């Protein structure tokens, strides 16, 4: 369970960052359509 | 270029989510064995 | 074409992941019924 | 335009799935706290 | 747990809807390519 | 729970395959950008 906890936190933080980066790229791609 | 990069981003997100899912599966199995 | 094909792949992955999620929800509900 | 719209769709789905995941993690933690 | 139940329901419906919209867009994109 | 196990196994395998397919396609697409 202690390792589980560690891993949960790690991947949760990674996903948050990936989502953030994807959001930024999405708005850049939408801008570029113009 | 931007589109392909976004695809990589999305795929990476899916992979990380899969890791998290496998973790939840592990947790449920542990709980299930402890009670049942 | 490659991009569109990749979109299909990702959508399919998301769908499969949704099935998995639904499965974990079921499990959690089962455990909660017995545990609480 | 269609490809970009489809990237938005997929991203939104991943985000919704992330909420679901976080909810499963919460539930597992509640159950773990009681069994151990 | 009551709020949990509520949120599960909410997000599950949302995902179903997004999946549906995505499937529709996928077919439109495929037709456009043809 | 036996059916649960079966389904988990099924979807896990499927996602793995889809992820691999997507990785291959990603490589191909990057290559074509050149």
């Amino acid at each position: 369970w202690m390792e589980w906890d560690r891993e949960i936190n790690k991947y949760t933080s990674l996903i948050h960052s990936l989502i953030e980066e994807s959001q930024n790229q999405q708005e850049k791609n939408e801008q570029e359509l113009l | 270029s931007g589109i392909v990069q976004q695809q990589n981003n999305l795929l990476r997100a899916i992979e990380a989510q899969q890791h998290l899912l496998q973790l939840t599966v592990w947790g449920i199995k542990q709980l299930q064995a402890r009670i049942l």
